DNA sequence: CGTGTCCCTCTCGGTAAGTATCCTATAGGTTAGACTTTAAGTCAATACTCTTTTTG
DNA sequence: CAAAAAGAGTATTGACTTAAAGTCTAACCTATAGGATACTTACAGCCATCGAGAGGGACACG
């Protein structure tokens, strides 16, 4: 500036950061998604929760959930497809639908 | 409302542990734990909690003891 | 979780444990990719990923691979935020100095070694050679030698003799010195000399050396040998847009650092030649020392900005390091701008705030709300509704500001009133509204002002707003005990119009029935406002137990007061209406209902009188014309007058009889009364312009005119602004100070010519440009009190004290400047203050003296009160309740916590912006005399052989009203125990004369007496007499200057007349340049003459009292109380010996010659008088006086500056900021106690050190007390962060970290900055309980 | 001008300066000294550690706002962990202890 | 062997824009682009079993 | 109430396409070495003009 106040560090901001309204919108959709797939059976409950890393470590495929229930991979395929069948329906998926 | 807060001064002295003692009460009131002793009018908890400072239904005392029956209870609620 | 804070050098091994990886390459990024290249300054394998939870390659790239590390780049899978926290290190190639400890005055490094840094730095530049343990041989261990004698020494030892160069050597040198030798090494040496200064130079070192050993630390740990570097993230390399990147300097420095050390290793690799390799050394040696702290030793190395680049040092220091811009103050969320405007319609604890602004500060309060309705599904949902403004989110607006208070802070917070909570009101606009009585705390009209708002989050942050910082709560000022929401300039003026009186008005004289009444006609036109009629009005007095008792009379008054009555409460009186009431009048007003009735009646009659005010200015109409400056018809021959007696002195200077220094005083003499004949011939035709008739006849009656009320009511005016309206500007200075002879005769009403309206600018831009730096010089005066004083606390509620200051009323000489009810008011008695009729006491020994207990104080006419002082507390860390007294600003005593250090320092340094022969009796009173010998003079009066008597005025009712001070040998017109009349001198003396008068009658001897040694011939030519001298020791010969001429008074019988009460001879030495005129054998009387002796700033002022500077001329004092006597001359002092009658006599002092003495070598002076005059230093006070002589001192040489320009402060304030300056000690006798003899120890800590000695059966340690100024007594304290973040922080953190000070957190700018509870208000309970649990 | 929330400075993780980047109002040291003369330390502590400068604690303040909860975690301001580097950066040794 | 004086030093109160520098030849590392392989997601048909409906 | 028939849930096999790597080749950066008329001490930013106070170090004298 016309000044030997301002200089061009205190100018450039941190983008590394995420906003606290994307952040609470996060800590959203966890408790979104956790009232949802409690409206569903134990077992596409919890082939959800691996078929996408939900609350816990690394997601896994159509097989590797296979061994966990002795199903095979393609019943499997279809076990998560009919409880994405469920989801899509409306009366589960209006509070959903806002976060897009 | 509040325009003055000189009867809670003079309730609860010092000036500073009036701030706290209507802290901790408004805190109880807010997470809803807890209901008024005191007819609200609109206002918010702080507002609510020097109200019932001024009229002397609460004082730091007074929360103590209520808090050491409510884990009291608890325990004796525990089975 | 911590509970200190630890500082100390640091290992190389620490050094390589901080680190995470060695920087081994300069570079950064790599050009084409900017990814981090390896392993440079930025380096991803050292420091740490670039991206959250992802590998520099990208073979692991989610949060299922968190913590392991790529096999290829070896980057760990962790945050990104770990580039903030991780270190390297550079492996330096040689040993570097550290720039800190080696470049600093003291000097750690010289001072270690006893090697001076001229020859250290000899050493470092590699341009001479010093021995490391040569051997008992030839030469010593430190000797330096050059490359000659180097050479010289080889050809002649080819072992047994280790000599180097370069920080290796200096290396060598701290490793191979064991401290615990040197040091009772020192201690022996230490006793064997007795010269002071070798005494102070081997404490330091001893000093030092104890600090060495005490601490963890080495020696050889001040040179470096392992470099650490910053985190990346602190140092960035962030792109801008448009392709160009913006880079720290520290990347710059260290790359210079390392490029250097690789060309180091590179040369030390090609064995080349010594000179290259001294070159590169002396080089790596300058980046290093660059980058720690550039521009310290040499010149600082600049970069392409041709600008010199900021080193580490520097991000720390200056108004612009860590400390003051980011740890101490911060930009701040949640708050904003705007421009204020007035809004008269509000109460005061409430503002006006936009709809638009009020909808950011509080937009998460309106998020979180919507949902709870139901209104909104998510949260970006209810992002959407407020973003378009929708008609339901300005419902929800209303309910989260309802009891939200806001906090307004104006730019310049010279005190605490600039920041108040309000609760705001929504208002549609873009301006704020302040209520009118709360400018005057912030200091703010509207011209163009702006306010910062800020919103209180937390519950705890909305009841400090509430209940500490609201606006209805700060109605008294701090500094004072005085209103702060007094009425200003529109309010005042319809206060006053309404109250006040006509000679014939509408409905004059006719008898209402009550206030209500006086309105109703006043509404309907058929009475005025200044109508003098009988109403009856019931008013209530409360001087029964509380209860208010009512009584109906009726009352001489008029219409406009009857209607003000209906606004003022119960329980004051009507005379508190019955007037004028100008501005004083008012502010009295709400005074008297503060301690009467309390806050809330308070509060609610201070918007009465607001709304009031403005609303019976209105109806008035009162404006401003050209014809409202009645310039006076006499002004045309007062200058005429004025201008024919300057044409008659013009004369007089070409005739000879006055000459250029006395008709530029003839000429301003009547100037300068010519201009106080103009200004009272427009006052006196001003002030009762109006007269008119009453019953026929005519009657003259106070004026009307509009602009005498707005001066005669206070209204924005005073009598100065007039008399350049209507009267003459009078007489101007030019820039060198000197007054212009010709004033300007012209006023703004008629005009002033060019030629006088050029000179009318030399003062103009002067007091525009003094104050454009006067808040330069202000604001860094309260800075330093601050500073000084904010870890001051009141800790505790009585300590149990009898110790005090004795309270008297102030006198100059002539009128009282201060009474003892403001100087007494709310203060603890230290001792019962019995009544005259001392069989019984008046008030008891801890009565806080309130409103009261100062009226019996004034109805008995009690002379003095001694009441206890911050000064005199026992409380060892804080200030005890009692000790403080009246709360300032709260009507109560001061709260146990209450941060008292603060208060009394934005006090001081509020007001710092508006600072820049005989004795004539003036009352009937009593002659009274203290501390003084009488004898009988030749005319039978009393004359005075003292040279300290005080004169004083006792009035009938036993008080001083007058204070004289009457020098030696003066003669008493009167006597003591007379009552004399005013008017009336009662005492005269010589100024130009030093008398050396006798005590007894008899002869005169002129006994020691040589003529043309001591004598001269000096014959009256007027009168004949014979006049003798004695000359001075420059003249007198050598073999007369051992001869002290001295007159022993004796009688014709041949016998020696001699003083009562003693035997010994009645011989007056005489001293240099002595007029003997009496001859010798004539007969004298008691007390007569032999000889006759011929002969600051306003804000600079304050600053030198609390800095303590020493006066250019001290006064000397007295050392001892005795008899002083006399020794030998020497040739620039001369000697005075004072001689105690039982102690050790021959204690002497080193006067110089060129000083007027006051002591005639036979009187018997008291410890701590003066022997010679001038201005006294503050520190020969408190060693001589005492602690209460030395704040007596100060508080009445700086209330003096405060005074003079209409500034109230209490006592309380200057008594707590001269507590924290004689705050350190030195130890005397060390006693059965720990400390050291010549170590200056805190005075607290000595206090407790020998209390538990005292208690058992040991002996205490003695001490001196010592006075420090507030810049040297806020940085000698036990804290290096409250010091470091004050000023020199290279010179603090350097001492700190060679003594491995620890720092325990216990003041306010230690938790400010670590970001935690202050210890003084509503975080002082949290500290309490802290302090309980830890050492449970 | 006004804010709640906005962009932050990067090294000192600060807000930026007034109304071209949206930036908030400095709480200088003035206004700290007229904070510590009352006995506003809760509001002092939150001006200094939870509006300004502590990176979870702003988040966690910002949840519970919108969850309706007044209550701070205050925590410790990161330009005292910069300060407690550049000073490391240095020879010297600078730590917490408990 | 010790004070007084003078001198040196330290600390306090959008930017930026130029300085010529060359040139040639080897050998190795790096990337980027397309071909190929493989774990992975998908669909079509189906048999069995359970449920649900319909009917007398 | 009880039996026959149709619709739906659950678990399979055999192709059938698809994204994610794995790998080979080339082409294009990038680091390194070398150059033989003879050449031999840069500067300039203390190119500056503030004051005001405190501290230390070296000189000179009593
Ligand atoms: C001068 C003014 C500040 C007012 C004083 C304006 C005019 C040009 C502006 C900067 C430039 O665009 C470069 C840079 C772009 C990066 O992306 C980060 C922001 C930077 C710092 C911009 C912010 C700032 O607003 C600047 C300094
Ligand atoms: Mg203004
Ligand atoms: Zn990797
Ligand atoms: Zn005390």
């Amino acid at each position: 500036g016309d000044d030997e106040d301002s200089h061009l560090g205190d100018f450039i901001e941190d983008t590394t950061l995420e906003l606290p309204l994307d952040s609470a919108t996060t800590e959203s959709l966890r408790a979104a998604t956790h009232d949802v797939l409690a409206g569903l059976t134990a077992r596409e409950a919890k082939v959800l929760r691996m078929r996408f890393g939900i609350d816990m470590n690394t997601d896994y495929t159509l097989e590797e959930v296979g061994k966990q229930f002795d199903v095979t991979r393609e019943r499997i395929r279809q076990i998560e497809a009919k409880a994405l069948r469920k989801l899509r329906h409306p009366s589960r998926s209006e509070v959903l639908r806002s976060f897009l | 409302a509040r325009v003055t807060v000189q009867d809670a001064v003079e309730k609860i002295g010092n000036r500073f542990d009036l701030v706290l003692v209507a802290a901790r009460r408004a805190r109880q009131m807010q997470v809803g734990g807890k209901d008024p002793l005191v007819p609200e009018e609109n206002d918010k908890t702080t507002v609510i909690a020097l109200r019932e400072i001024e009229e002397g239904l609460i004082n730091n005392q007074i929360l103590d003891v209520r808090e050491r029956q409510e884990q009291q209870e608890q325990e004796a609620a525990e089975l | 979780e911590f509970d200190a804070i630890k500082i100390a050098l640091a290992s190389p091994d620490m050094i390589r444990s901080w680190s995470f990886g060695e920087v081994k390459k300069p570079e950064t990024i790599n050009y084409r990719t900017f990814k981090p290249e390896r392993d440079g300054l930025f380096c991803a394998r050292i420091f740490g990923p670039v991206k959250d939870y992802e590998c520099l390659c990208g073979k692991y790239k989610r949060l299922k691979h968190r913590g392991v590390i790529c096999e290829k780049c070896g980057v760990e899978v962790t945050q990104t935020k770990v580039r903030r926290e991780r270190m390297g290190h550079i492996e330096l190639a040689s040993p570097t100095a550290h720039i800190w400890f080696l470049k600093s005055l003291p000097s750690r490094i010289g001072l270690l070694l006893d090697m001076p840094l001229r020859d250290i730095e000899r050493v470092l530049y590699f341009e001479s050679y010093v021995v490391i343990e040569g051997g008992m041989t030839n030469l010593e261990r430190q000797q330096i030698l050059t490359e000659e004698q180097y050479l010289d020494a080889l050809e002649e030892f080819g072992d047994e003799f280790d000599a180097k160069m370069g920080a290796e050597a200096i290396q060598a040198l701290l490793k191979s010195m064991d401290l615990e030798q040197e040091c009772e090494q020192l201690r022996e040496e230490l006793n064997e000399t007795n010269s002071e200064t070798k005494r102070k130079k081997l404490t330091k070192r001893i000093k030092l050396l104890e600090a060495f050993v005490q601490s963890g630390n080495k020696p050889e740990w001040m040179i470096l040998t392992v470099l650490p570097v910053l985190p990346p993230d602190l140092r960035p390399l962030v792109p801008l847009d448009g392709g160009r990147f913006a880079t720290s300097d520290l990347n710059d420095l260290y790359r210079r650092v390392i490029n250097r050390n690789n060309r180091l290793k590179r040369l030390l690799d090609l064995a080349a030649p010594d000179i290259i390799v001294r070159n590169e050394k002396r080089m790596l040696q300058e980046a290093v020392d660059a980058l720690l702290d550039n521009g310290r030793r040499g010149r600082a190395i600049t970069g392409s900005n041709k600008r010199p680049l900021k080193s580490l040092a520097d991000m720390i220091k200056g108004k612009q390091g860590r400390f003051r811009q980011n740890l101490l103050g911060k930009r701040v969320d949640y708050s904003g701008r705007s421009v204020i405007t007035v809004g008269p319609y509000l109460r005061l604890h409430q503002c006006g705030l936009p709809k638009k602004m009020a909808l950011e500060l509080f937009k998460p309060f309106i998020y979180g709300k919507l949902e709870l309705r139901g209104l909104a599904t998510t949260i970006k949902a209810a992002k959407k509704m407020v973003e378009r403004e929708e008609a339901v989110v300005w419902d929800i607006l209303d309910e989260v500001i309802r009891e939200h208070p806001v906090l307004l802070n104006r730019a310049p917070t010279l005190h605490r009133l600039g920041i108040q909570a309000f609760e705001p009101v929504l208002i549609e606009g873009k301006a704020i509204q302040l209520h009118p009585l709360v400018c005057a705390a912030y200091n703010a009209d509207f011209d163009g002002d702006q306010m910062a708002v800020h919103v209180p989050l937390t519950l705890e942050a909305q009841l400090e707003a509430r209940a500490l910082m609201m606006s209805t709560n700060n109605i008294l000022s701090p500094a004072n005990g005085e209103p702060i929401i007094v009425p200003s300039q529109d309010v005042v003026l319809g206060l006053y119009y309404m109250t006040r009186d006509c000679v014939n008005a509408k409905g004059e004289g006719m008898v209402l029935t009550g206030p209500k009444e006086a309105e109703r006609l006043y509404r309907s036109g058929l009475a005025s406002l200044h109508a003098r009629v009988k109403v009856r009005i019931t008013e209530y007095e409360k001087d029964a137990n509380g209860e208010l008792v009512a009584k109906t009379s009726l009352k001489d008054t008029t219409v406009g007061r009857a209607i003000l009555w209906m606004i003022v409460p119960k329980g004051l009186p009507y005379s508190i209406v019955n007037q004028a009431l100008g501005k004083k009048a008012i502010s009295k007003m709400l005074n008297t209902c503060y301690r009467i009735l309390g806050l809330k009646p308070t509060v609610i009659f201070a918007d009465q009188i607001m709304y009031t005010g403005f609303a019976y200015a209105a109806r008035s109409g009162a404006s401003v014309g050209i014809d409202d400056m009645v310039i006076p018809e006499k002004k045309h021959e007062i200058i005429s007058e004025a201008e024919a007696e300057v044409a008659e002195i013009q004369e007089q200077f070409q005739s000879g009889l006055v000459t250029a220094g006395e008709r530029y005083n003839k000429v301003i003499d009547i100037w300068a009364a010519a201009n106080d004949r103009v200004s009272k011939a427009m006052m006196d035709n001003l002030q009762t312009e109006t007269v008119i008739n009453r019953d026929g006849q005519e009657e003259k009656q106070v004026s009307f005119n509009s602009i005498y009320m707005m001066a005669d009511s206070g209204a924005r005016g005073s009598a100065a602004q007039i008399r350049q309206l209507a009267g003459m500007r009078g007489l101007m200075a030019k820039p060198d100070g000197s007054i212009i002879e010709t004033p300007i005769t012209a006023n703004f009403r008629e005009g002033l010519n060019v030629l006088q309206y050029f000179i009318s600018t030399h003062g103009a831009r002067k007091g525009l440009a003094d104050t454009a730096l006067k808040t330069a010089n202000s604001g860094y005066l309260t800075r330093r009190l601050v500073d000084v004083a904010q870890d001051l606390v009141v800790t505790e509620d009585d300590c149990g004290t009898h110790e005090g200051i004795m309270m008297t009323p102030v006198i100059e000489g002539g009128d009282v400047k201060e009474p003892l009810r403001d100087r007494v008011l709310g203060r603890v008695t230290a001792e019962d203050v019995l009544k005259p009729g001392t069989a019984d006491i008046l008030v008891p020994r801890n009565t806080l003296l309130h409103e009261q207990w100062c009226d019996l104080l004034e109805e008995n006419s009690v002379d003095a009160v001694k009441v206890r002082s911050v000064v005199s507390c026992d409380t060892d860390f804080g200030v005890c309740a009692h000790c403080y007294g009246r709360d300032l600003a709260r009507g109560h005593i001061i709260n146990k916590g209450e941060a008292i250090g603060v208060i009394a320092a934005q006090s001081i340094g509020e007001p710092g912006t508006q600072l820049t022969s005989s004795i004539q009796v003036k009352n009937k009173g009593s002659i009274k005399l203290s501390n003084v010998k009488s004898v009988v003079n030749s005319s039978g009066k009393l004359v005075i052989t003292s040279r300290n008597t005080e004169l004083k005025l006792i009035d009938e009712f036993g008080r001083t009203k007058e204070s004289y001070k009457v020098p030696y040998g003066a003669v008493l017109a009167k006597g003591d125990g007379e009552q004399v009349a005013g008017g009336e001198t009662v005492a005269n003396w010589d100024p130009h004369t030093m008398p050396v008068i006798t005590e007894v009658s008899g002869f005169v001897r002129f006994t020691d007496m040589i003529d043309g040694q001591t004598i001269t011939r000096q014959t009256d030519e007027l009168t004949g007499l014979s006049s003798l001298v004695v000359l001075d020791s420059a003249e007198r010969t050598a073999g007369g200057k051992d001869l002290r001429p001295a007159l022993k008074i004796v009688d014709a019988q041949g016998n020696d007349v001699l003083i009562p009460g003693t035997d010994m001879p009645a011989q007056y030495f005489l001293p240099g340049k002595a007029i003997v005129q009496l001859e010798d054998g004539v007969q004298i009387s008691s007390g007569d003459t032999l000889a006759r002796i011929p002969q600051t700033g306003g804000l600079p002022r304050v600053a030198d009292l609390f800095e303590a500077r020493r006066p250019k001329e001290p006064a000397i004092l007295a050392e001892i109380s005795g008899i002083v006597s006399f020794g030998k001359e020497t040739k620039g002092k001369r000697r005075l010996v004072i001689t105690p009658v039982d102690g050790s006599d021959p204690y002497e002092e080193m006067i110089p010659k060129w000083r007027q003495l006051n002591v005639f070598e036979g009187e018997r002076v008291e410890r701590g008088d003066v022997i010679s005059d001038g201005p006294e230093a503050p520190h020969d006070i408190l060693r001589l006086r005492g602690v209460h002589a030395v704040t007596r001192y100060i508080v009445n040489e700086v209330q003096d500056v405060y005074r003079l320009q209409g500034v109230k402060i209490n006592d309380k304030h200057i008594e707590v900021i001269v507590r924290q300056m004689l705050r350190k000690a030195t130890i005397v006798n060390a006693g059965s106690s720990d400390f050291l003899e010549g170590e200056q120890v805190e005075y607290s800590r000595v206090k407790i050190a020998n209390r538990e000695l005292e208690a058992n059966g040991k002996v205490g340690a003695t001490y001196s007390r010592d006075l420090l100024g507030i810049t040297k007594a806020s940085l000698a304290t036990e804290s290096f962060i409250s010091a470091a973040s004050f000023q020199e922080t290279t010179r603090v953190l350097t001492e700190a970290a060679v003594a491995g000070k620890r720092d325990e957190l216990r003041g306010l700018k230690e938790n400010v900055i670590v970001g935690r509870l202050i210890p003084a208000g509503t975080g002082y309970a949290y500290h309490q309980d802290r302090m309980r649990r830890r050492a449970a | 001008h006004a804010r709640s929330t906005g962009s932050y400075s990067l090294v000192t993780q600060q807000p930026l300066g007034g109304k071209a980047q949206f930036g908030g109002q400095r709480f200088g040291e003035m206004e700290v000294w007229a904070l510590e003369a009352y006995g506003a330390a809760y509001t002092l502590q939150e001006m200094l550690t939870v509006k300004s400068d502590d990176v979870n604690g702003r988040t966690k303040m910002y949840k519970n706002i919108v969850d309706g909860n007044h209550q701070m975690e205050p925590g410790m301001p990161e330009s005292f962990n910069v300060l407690l580097k550049e000073i490391r950066s240095l020879g010297i040794n600078i730590e917490l202890e408990d």
